[PDB]
């Protein structure tokens, strides 16, 4: 899955696809805590956490 | 020539034409089945033409053969439907306020916690997806690419 | 079902209906509210046009034939018409063949052998020689036929067996190999033959071919048929 | 269909018609009688509000019994997930036994104490701890007065009732779900549900298809899932007319095959190359017949 391309704007965390103008939607606070609960435990470790 | 009277040559009388023509619980359940949408008739057209109507849509409400939509002002039949299902009432009140008590994990999460205590998930996480120099016969060469 | 589907029909959305059962098949319309129906007979299709699988739009068009009736159907799913039209497809060249079709299109003694005059009209009618000798002898000379015949036996008698013998019993159906577009040949001879050993599809002809349809249009019903293969 | 569709609207049915309210089994009926409905045509269907439909569809939403789905046409689509209803009921049907087992279990503990002025509750453990020098009455730590015993000996038996007389209503439900997982389950999309709509208006304003962006990596959350036959009678003359033909194509085939003249003879010595019976059938017929007498709009298009 291609990742998308991170910029803060205000307090929101918002991503832009880039096509096969790219698309672009907000990264809901929800989604991205469903994301962190996901990283296993060598990988946060090695991130420094 | 008014499509709401009909003539009646036996006679020579006319008389008022309902929208659905319906005197009888066993016609009302029968042209309700016949519906091919969820489009509810309205109470308004049918106390027209019967002249009761809603001690029978209530006597049905009872029996669980019909559903009906009542006003909030005060108990007042509206549209209704057909009740494909069964029994209108069923669960008691004391199940209603668990079952709202009760709020459902993240749904990520949901099938591993079902797989966890025994029951197999009819679910996977969405984790899980993987989305996947001659130039004189120009114009009379067929392209034969394949066979 | 493969017989009903939703449509939409100029400008108005309704349910497309494929009636098999009523012969000639049909193709009905009706809306959803029912206020508006249309129904087009599949004879009368020549061709059946379709959209391309690349194309957003989905009007499954039936070209008539003779500004040929042109009746434009749109799907929803492009599963679902290819379900429809791999049915269409079927009706359609089942159709198209019959039209072309139809634009196309014991008694070995001497006592018997003396009486069976129906035997005796026979041979002297495809035989030269023999006509010129019994039109001499038997219609002005006034002889008897049945003594013309008493000397004639061997004639009468081989005449008569060839039209009398019949080919023994075989397995018909392992002949008939289907062989997009596929040929079969089938003779008379081969009919006869299937009815003897399978009086099923004797049941089967025999009630149907005058009463529905014509009997081309059977055998190829008969041989798409699961009781061919059965 | 497939049978086990039956069986799993019919669950979906119960379910809404006895855990959910009135306006919430027109709501989830006329989705499952219908296919993907959108906003507008349900309002219509059902003459119901948007502050009205809110709640409905918002609750609805929560429990995962009906999805949503939201594209450019933005628009709204409603619709049934089938693997997410079913594991939904089934885990809310778990817990909720759960809950009343759990309850029902805590409550054969003893009861406890409690303080009628603070209004503190207080287990039997720590009671024992606060009872006053005389041994005599237990004493609130806070409000140094007597604990009154707490209101939880009789309910051991209502709970026990409750559980009894819920598993009897629910069983329907067990009974599907065991169904339910003996078949196989599979995963309903917007497109695939496409393939059993039913309009639900003549004209509605909602373009009822999927047209997705050509050429796209996104990924949103929760949107994706795991010939003819021709025949030829020969009628009594057809064989021996095919015959002729087959007699015609060998005929052709050996021309095809025949070498060129000159290959023939030796071309040295020529020039070098360079620049009635039918009366008598008709009079046979009057014969015999006397005979038997004597002993008695434009777009692409292609061709399929
Ligand atoms: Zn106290």
């Amino acid at each position: 899955n291609t990742q998308p391309t991170i910029r803060k704007d205000g307090l929101k965390l918002v991503g832009s696809w880039k096509k096969d103008e790219p698309e672009l939607r907000v990264l809901s606070t929800e989604e991205i805590l469903n994301i962190f609960k996901h990283i296993s435990v060598k990988d946060f470790t090695s991130l420094g956490f | 020539k008014l499509d709401r009277i009909e003539f009646d040559p036996k006679k020579g009388t006319f008389k008022y034409l309902s929208t659905y023509d319906v005197h009888s619980p066993s016609e009302l359940l029968k042209l309700l089945r016949s519906q091919v949408t969820f489009k509810g008739i309205s109470c308004k057209d049918l106390k027209d033409g019967w002249p009761q109507c809603d001690e029978t849509i209530n006597q049905l409400e009872e029996d669980s053969k019909i559903l009906v939509l009542r006003t909030k002002k005060d108990k007042t039949p509206r549209y209704v439907w057909y009740n494909s299902g069964g029994n209108l009432k069923c669960i008691d009140e004391e199940f209603v306020k668990m079952w709202e008590n009760v709020q459902l994990p993240q749904f990520a999460e949901l099938p591993r916690k079902l797989q966890d205590l025994g029951l197999k998930p009819a679910s996977v996480d969405p984790a899980t997806i993987k989305r996947q120099t001659n130039t004189h016969m120009t114009g009379i060469l067929k392209d034969y690419s394949h066979r | 079902m493969s017989h009903s589907g939703a449509a939409i029909f100029e400008k108005v959305s309704g349910i497309i209906a494929i009636n098999e059962d009523v012969s000639p098949a049909e193709l009905t319309w009706r809306s959803t509210d029912g206020d508006k129906v249309h129904t087009v007979v599949l004879s009368t299709i020549d061709k059946l046009q379709a959209t391309p699988a690349s194309s957003e739009k989905m009007m499954l068009r039936l070209i008539g034939k003779v500004k040929p009736q042109r009746h434009m159907f749109s799907f929803n799913n492009r599963t679902v018409m290819d379900n429809i039209k791999m049915t269409l497809q079927q009706i359609i060249s089942r159709y198209k063949d019959a039209d072309i079709y139809e634009e196309k299109r014991d008694s070995l003694s001497k006592e018997k052998l003396l009486t069976n005059l129906k035997l005796q009209q026979s041979l002297l009618k495809g035989n030269k020689v023999l006509m010129k000798v019994f039109q001499e002898t038997v219609i002005n000379a006034g002889l008897p036929p049945s003594e013309f015949w008493s000397t004639r036996i061997p004639l009468l008698r081989a005449f008569a067996l060839s039209t009398s013998q019949k080919v023994g019993p075989y397995n018909v159906l392992s002949t008939i190999k289907p062989v997009n577009k596929v040929n079969v040949n089938l003779s008379r001879e081969k009919i006869l033959n299937i009815f003897e050993n399978y009086p099923i599809v004797k049941k089967a002809y025999t009630d149907n071919v005058p009463k529905n349809f014509k009997e081309p249009e059977f055998w190829a019903r008969f041989f798409s048929s699961k009781l061919f293969r059965k | 269909d497939r049978p086990i569709d039956d069986i799993v609207k019919n669950l979906l049915k119960f379910v809404v018609r006895g855990f959910y309210g009135g306006s919430f089994v027109l709501v989830l009926d006329a989705i499952l009688f219908h296919s993907v409905l959108a906003e507008d045509d349900l309002k219509q269907l059902l003459s119901i509000n948007k502050t009205e439909l809110g709640p409905l569809i918002a609750r609805l939403r929560s429990d995962r019994l009906i999805s949503i789905h939201k594209q450019r046409e933005e628009r709204v689509y409603y619709y049934v997930k089938y693997p997410h209803a079913i594991d939904a009921i089934k885990w809310k049907v778990h817990q909720v036994v759960q809950r009343l087992k759990d309850d029902l279990d805590k409550n054969s503990e003893p009861n406890g104490y409690m303080c009628p002025i603070c209004l503190t509750k207080y287990t039997q453990l720590e009671a024992v701890q606060l009872l006053n020098f005389d041994r005599t009455e237990f004493l609130c730590s806070l409000c140094d007065e007597p604990l009154v015993e707490d209101d939880s000996g009789k309910k051991n038996k209502e709970k026990q009732d409750k559980l009894n007389r819920l598993m009897d209503q629910i069983q329907p439900i067990i009974d599907s779900l065991k169904k339910i997982d003996d078949s196989r389950i599979e995963e309903n999309t917007f497109e695939i549900a496409l393939a059993r709509l039913i309009p639900p208006q003549n004209q509605s304003h909602a373009a009822y298809t999927y047209n997705p962006k050509k050429g796209s990596t996104m990924f949103r959350p929760g949107d994706s899932a795991p010939a003819t036959l021709h025949i030829n009678i020969t009628t009594a003359s057809d064989e021996v007319a095919q015959r002729e033909l087959q007699e015609r194509q060998a005929e052709e085939k050996r021309k095809q095959n025949a070498v060129p003249e000159w290959h023939k003879q030796s071309t040295i010595g020529k020039t070098a190359l360079g620049r009635e019976e039918r009366e008598n059938e008709k009079t046979l017929n009057d014969y015999y017949a006397a005979l038997a007498k004597k002993q008695a709009l434009e777009d692409e298009f292609e061709d399929v």
